Parts: structure tokens; sequence; C-alpha cells
RNA sequence: AAAAACCGUAAAUCCUAUCUUUUAAAGGAAGGAGAAGUCGUAACAAGGUUUCCGUAGGUGAACCUGCGGAAGGAUCAU
RNA sequence: CUUUUGAUGUUAGGGUAUUGGCCUAACAUGGCUAUGACGGGUAACGGGGAAUUAGAGUUCGAUUCCGGAGAGGGAGCCUGAGAAAUAGCUACCACAUCUAAGGAAGGCAGCAGGCGCGUAAAUUACCCAAUUCUAAAGAAGAGAGGUAGUGACAAGAAAUAACAAUGCAAUUGUAAUUGGAAUGGUGGGAAUUUAAAACCUUCCCAGAGUAACAAUUGGAGGGCAAGUCUGGUGCCAGCAGCCGCGGUAAUUCCAGCUCCAAUAGCGUAUAUUAAAAUUGUUGCAGUUAAAACGCUCGUAGUUGAAU
């Protein structure tokens, strides 16, 4: 009987934005930069 | 009718997915020997399987008989013949001991870097990928490509690139255009 | 001796043994009993259309303290009656008195699962869109 | 439920006396639908 | 050639009898789940009459009593 | 269980292309069965084969090839070397078309296509050029067959940069800034290909810097790789395969940021295999966890000293 607070949290919460640009690394060049920092540096 | 044509796969997958220490040993090998995902290690890792399978299956057989010594003869063969054994070590026990760098070692990319010729590995594929390299007056394009014995010592720039002995690129053309009009404007 | 014969040529007791035996395995009686075709509201498929009749809320079990929000609804295929759960937060209010909906299992095919007691069946899609696009709310708009 | 009946580990009802249960709803039962034939 | 008779090969329809599957119903009687409900206190300590088995009878309820048995006893012993 | 009305045999005929209870007459009382007859069920066409498995095994096979059966449901028949044929004929049952009301004509489980059914499946296209078949047999025809169109069923290869100078952390990294090379995707035109287009290769022209020519799908307590970061809610809303989280300081709900995994792919539902030595021949367990018949005799079955 008590089904009107369906969705109640969802609806109370202040909105965010997404942010800008920071565009990612794909494929190969992703993995190199992966395995740079993993195990270049610690040595 | 369905086609004649059939098909089969070429790769495998781990069984335990979250595995510390195979996952760091995948991302070792994937940065020496800079590759895309874990499909080109799973793949190398399915054939060198099948290799040792038909290792082990003839060396539980007895000697001297004539299935051991026909196909003990060509599987030798094909690895010499491939650049994976050597001179002094072909006896169907050497077999089991190849490992993963070996035949990842053979690979055009790997080859292209060693020999000179570029400056990283990287750079090796991305030549590749770019119509520069030839392997006997034969033009190929794609980085997997298993360098055989008597193969090797043909490797070499490509007579349609820029870099053997052609004419430039479309960048250095158009520079030169724009230079051309500056000057005699 | 260890109960079971061991002779050259005992293969008929052996084999009428084990053909006895199998049907006090749950998994085996399960998979190969006839009445499966009839005490089943899906009748073997994997999803199902139907009507939605009515809504409803549903205790959870004792040591936990909610209202699940859930529909029944009447199958196409055959007439019967189901109970669904409606997954997601505020994904109630996109339904109406009497659409149609794709229903499929719940992740335990005969089981009941978690807290919700006595329901095997979740809803997927409502109105031919589907529920999850929706509730994302930046890809599709329900079909007026 | 067979030597395992009477089994008494858990503080439940007797065993016999959820036997004798059983046997007079099954006369009444019986008494039923003999009146029925 | 049309058309008749007879022995055959025989769709179809109807009546009767069984078998299989599905299904309605006054009323009767179980099981499972839930909610701070009412009544007592049978079991767990020698649980305040040691506990159980088989059978028979009785009582709002858990249960009580007779006959024979067991220790999984509260005694490995005078 | 079968046998009155052919069930099992014998004798003599009839019939067929031939043998035969295949059928007729007389005669005898046989034939099968716990080593499962006679019945019931199958969401059962059989096989070559498929999936998963160390070795044993368990499950699937409507569907490229071979065999069988059928053309809405049954039964009859002509021609013919070959048919109990169905884009051949005759009749009944069901469905259905035209009509001037007397009558006439039907069969997509062939190729496209439509309705219905449902969780579940493409063009009412071009050609006989190849593979073959039929004929009065180079030369005709063939929805057999081939070619394209639709198509994230499944399978293989493989982009989303690379390199220098400087600056800054430990030779190196790039976290930062500058500059020139390389190259497909894309648009146009050809050489070819093809029955004729089209695709693939090849050549010429134009063509990357926020290279905006901008990668996603699931997760971050444990199992299980990855935050004790910031706001909202307050046993509500919700999450969670399992254990669990949420009652005003939530590592688990709703969001922002950051990280992890696989990656042009990644989630969910149902079924099935390994995991299962939890169906055990290899290879289980039976005092107390589930489980030795109250006890002895006994046929079939299984197993049996030494020479
Ligand atoms: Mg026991
Ligand atoms: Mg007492
Ligand atoms: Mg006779
Ligand atoms: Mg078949
Ligand atoms: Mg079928
Ligand atoms: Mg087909
Ligand atoms: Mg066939
Ligand atoms: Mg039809
Ligand atoms: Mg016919
Ligand atoms: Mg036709
Ligand atoms: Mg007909
Ligand atoms: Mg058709
Ligand atoms: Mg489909
Ligand atoms: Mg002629
Ligand atoms: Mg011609
Ligand atoms: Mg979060
Ligand atoms: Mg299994
Ligand atoms: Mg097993
Ligand atoms: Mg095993
Ligand atoms: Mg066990
Ligand atoms: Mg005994």
């Amino acid at each position: 009987g008590s089904l009107a607070r369906a969705g109640k949290v969802k609806n109370q919460t202040p909105k965010v934005p997404k942010l800008d640009k920071k565009k990612r690394l794909t494929g190969r060049a992703k993995k190199r930069q992966l395995y740079n920092r993993r195990f270049s540096d610690n040595g | 009718p369905k086609s004649y044509r059939n098909y089969s796969k070429t790769a495998r997958n781990p069984k335990r997915p979250f595995e510390k220490e195979r996952l760091d040993q995948e991302l070792k090998l994937i940065g020496e020997y800079g590759l895309k995902n874990k499909r080109e290690i799973w793949r190398v890792q399915y054939l060198l399987a099948k290799i040792r399978s038909a290792a082990r299956y003839l060396l539980t057989l007895d000697e001297k008989s004539s299935k051991r010594i026909f196909q003990g003869e060509a599987l030798l063969r094909r690895m010499v013949r491939q650049g994976l054994l050597g001179e002094n070590e072909e006896k169907l026990d050497y077999v089991l001991g190849l490992t993963l760098p070996k035949l990842l070692e053979r690979r055009l990319q790997t080859k292209v870097f060693k020999l000179g010729l570029a400056k990283s590995v990287h750079h090796a594929r991305v030549l590749i990928r770019q119509r520069h390299i030839r392997v006997g007056k034969q033009m190929v394009d794609i980085p997997s490509f298993l360098v055989r014995v008597d193969s090797e010592k043909h490797i070499d720039f490509a007579t349609t690139s820029p870099f053997g002995g052609a004419r430039p690129g479309r960048v250095k053309r158009k520079s030169l255009k724009k230079q051309k009009e500056k000057t005699e404007a | 001796g260890s109960g079971k014969p061991s002779g050259l040529r005992a293969a008929r007791k052996l084999r009428i043994r084990r053909r006895t035996q199998r049907w006090a395995d749950k998994s085996y009686k399960k998979s190969h009993l006839g009445t499966r075709w009839k005490s089943n509201p899906f009748r073997g498929s994997s999803h199902a259309k139907g009507i939605v009749v009515e809504k409803v809320a549903i205790e959870a079990k004792q040591p936990n303290s909610a209202y699940r929000k859930c529909v029944r609804v009447q199958l196409i295929k055959n007439g019967k009656k189901i109970t669904a759960f409606v997954p997601g937060d505020g994904c109630l209010n996109f339904i109406d008195e009497n659409d149609e909906v794709l229903v499929s299992g719940f992740g335990r095919s005969g089981h009941s699962v978690g807290d919700l007691p006595g329901v095997k069946f979740k809803v997927v899609k409502v109105a031919r869109v589907s529920l999850l696009a929706l509730f994302k709310e930046k890809k599709e708009k329900p079909r007026s | 439920h067979g030597a395992s009946r009477y089994k008494k580990s858990r503080a439940k009802m007797r065993w016999k006396w959820k036997k004798k249960r059983t046997r007079r709803l099954q006369k009444k039962r019986r008494k039923m639908r003999q009146r029925s034939r």
C-alpha cells in the first residue's frame, strides 16, 4: 500500500555535471603506459 | 547447401581470471615485445601447446619404430627450419624445452627492431603497418609474420617507400609546393 | 570383496544397479522427469511475454526490512499468472496498468533469490523498450 | 526416515505420538472414502 | 458405347464399449510461510515422575497409563 | 502373451517378376517369455559425425553426404522399362475460388513473398558465363545451380600514432611545452575484374594536431584484480549468484573524481560438460554423520583346491 515512496532517493540527490575532455589512450599505446608506471620506475 | 570451407580457432582463455603472478608475467612480456592485448600471448601459447603435445606423444613411443622415425624427422626438420632449435640440439628432447620467448623472438616486429633499422619496438610496429618493409622482394605489412631461417638476411626497405629510394610523401611535397609558390610570388 | 561383484561375466548386474541407483540423484531426476513440461510457466523457454495486471509490494525476510516492488503478469503463451521483480530505484513508475513486458529467469533457475520470498522472475523490457536504457534516462524515452 | 526416526537431538515432539496422530487421521480418511463408495 | 449383377480392394458416417489427457464444484481435511495473539510447560541438569522403541486404551493441548524391550544412563565395581 | 476371423507347422492348389500363410481347402497343436515377452512413454527419423574431457566417461546429431518416409487426411487407378506419381487422374472428409444460379475450377513441407504463431529467422532482384542434367543432343531450356542484396550466428588478420629539441623527477620517465616527417580511413578518376555491374588488389589527384578522424562494457568488503576519497539518504529508497550492507561519520545504496579487468567488443537469461572419487568398472560410503533384510533354507545368476 505504501508504494508512493518509489524512486525517493534518486530524486533527492543534487545533480553534478561530468568533467570535460581529458582524452585517454587506446590499444597498444595504453599497454605501454601501464608497463612504464608499474615496472620501469620500480627497480 | 552449406559451403565446404571450414575454419578453426587460434586462442584459449586462462580459466582463472584474476591470478596475480600470471597477470604480472603477461604484462612483463607485453611491455618487452610491444604487443596489443593478451590475445597474442594466448595464441602463441596455443601453438606451443600443440607442438609440445606432438613431441610428448612421439617420445612415449618405441625406438626404431617407423611411425616415430617418420614423424620425428618431419617435426625436427620443421623446427630447425623455423629457427627454434639450431644445429647441435636436434634430438626430440629439446622440443620440450622450447619456451614462450623463443617463439616470440621470431616476429617480424622484433626482427626489424633488432637489426637496427628502427629506434624501438613501437617504431618497428608502426613502420611495418605503413608499407615500408620487404622480406625478399615481397612486401609484408603484418607484424606477426614469423621469419624462417633462410629469409632473415633479406629484410630491407621497400622500393616504393620514401625510406627506400622513391618520391617523398604527402607532407614533403605540400611543404615544397608552398615554398615554391612562396619563392615565385 | 567390497560389496560389488568383480567377475568377468558380471556386467548385467553392474549395469542394472547403476541404472536403478541414478534416480536417487536430485540433478538427474530434475532433468529427466516427464513433469517439467507441465509444472513450468515458461515451458522450457528462457524468456516470455505477458500483460501487466497489478502492481504490488512484497515484504523482505526477517533480518532485513524493506518493501520490494513487483508486478503480476498474465502470459500470452498459455494464460498463466506469475510475479516478477522490477529492478532499479524508481523503475516502477515506468510501468502502466496493462503494458507488454518481457520477463526472464532470476538467476537460480528453479529457486528464489536472496531477500524476496517466492519470486523467480525479472522484467527486462517494457512497451518494446529496454528497462536499462530507460533507467539510464539518457538513452531512450517510453514509447508513448 | 528409516532407522533415523525417533532420533532426538533438537527438542521436537515425540515420534510415537506423532505416529499415533497420523494413524487416527488416516482412519478418519478411510471412513470418509468408504462412505462414498 | 450407355446401363445392370456378382466375388473382391475399400474412403466416409452413425450407435455402443473401453482406455488416455485436461478440467468444474457445496462440503471435508493437510502442509509451508507471516504477524508483539491466547492457553499451558512436554524436552535439554536426576529438567524436578531418567529418556527412548513396539503395541493397546484414554484426555483441550503439549501428553498420561498398562505389557515386553534398549542404554544412545544418572551404575563398566562389593 | 498369440490362436473363433492365420497364431506355429504339414499336404495340394491360386496368385506374383520370383520364394513365402502372401491367399484358399483339409489336417496337427503349436510359437514367445524375468537373458524381460506383451504393453506404456519419447519435447525419438538411423548413420557418417559434434561438444567437453589426463585416462575412464557424460551429453547432442531437424540441418552439406548415404539410406528411409511424405506432398491437407485416407483409400483406388491409367500410361509406362521404371510410379500405387500428386505443378497425373477418380471418390469421400475438412478448407476454400468464379458464377448470368444452369454450372466450372483447386493443393507453396519448390523459389521469392504474405497472414497467423510465437523469445526465436533475409530480396515478390540478375544470369545460364562456370558444375551438371534432359532433347530430334555444338547452337534450346533449367528459382537445379551460380552472382550479388540483407546479415555483431560462428571464424581469421588488424588502426585509434611514432620521433626529435627543451623543461622537470629518478641512464630514464613524461607527468609538460615547442616542430617537422610517416600513414591509412575518406572524396574524385582510371587500369583491371565480371555475362553485365559490384567487391578485392594497383596507379594518379585532393587530403590529420584538442591528429573534435574524440572506444566501450562491467566492476572497486571477501571469494576476486582494483579507494577507508568527497557530497546526498537515513532499516526508507535501494543493493546483493553466496556470506552480507543500509537505524545521521555507509570502503557495499544514489552521484563526482580516481583506479582494475577484458577490449571492437562486453554484459544478462535458460540448457549442457568439467569441477563431481557428490553415481564410483578404473574409483565412493553403510558402529555413532544417510545407509547390513528379525533369522535360516533355496532356484536362476555370479564364483570355484592340487595334478
Ligand atoms: Mg545412522
Ligand atoms: Mg521428566
Ligand atoms: Mg483354414
Ligand atoms: Mg539425422
Ligand atoms: Mg520436430
Ligand atoms: Mg533448411
Ligand atoms: Mg536426404
Ligand atoms: Mg501445409
Ligand atoms: Mg498419391
Ligand atoms: Mg506445388
Ligand atoms: Mg487431394
Ligand atoms: Mg516459400
Ligand atoms: Mg536470430
Ligand atoms: Mg542431328
Ligand atoms: Mg548463342
Ligand atoms: Mg561508487
Ligand atoms: Mg557435471
Ligand atoms: Mg563424475
Ligand atoms: Mg575427474
Ligand atoms: Mg560420499
Ligand atoms: Mg543383523
